């Protein structure tokens, strides 16, 4: 079928990628 | 054809929740009134929970 799962599921872990960036580029900005 | 078959896929959903809160803690860790601009950590906080919380309920949820 469709499957939806790998749909929703599957951006779920893109969103995990882009905080991944998004708050690591948060680290580097807060500087040592 | 299956689907939330694989089970696996919510361990990614749960992955990605402490995902943030881990490295989101870590900065957390260091910061402590005075480094300001500490809205930077909410803002990022924010558009994660939202994220997740948005596109996974309506679906996930029963209609």
């Amino acid at each position: 079928c469709s499957t939806v799962s790998p749909g929703v599921l599957a951006g779920i872990v893109v969103g995990d990628l882009v905080l991944t960036v998004l708050i690591a580029l948060a680290v580097y900005f807060l500087g040592r | 054809c299956s689907t939330v078959s694989p089970g696996v896929l919510a361990g990614i959903v749960v992955g990605d929740l402490v995902l943030t809160v881990l490295i989101a803690l870590a900065v957390y860790f260091l910061g402590r009134l005075g480094t300001a601009e500490v809205l930077g950590i909410i803002s990022i906080v924010l558009v994660a929970t939202v994220l997740k919380t948005i596109v996974l309920i309506p679906f996930l949820e029963q209609n």
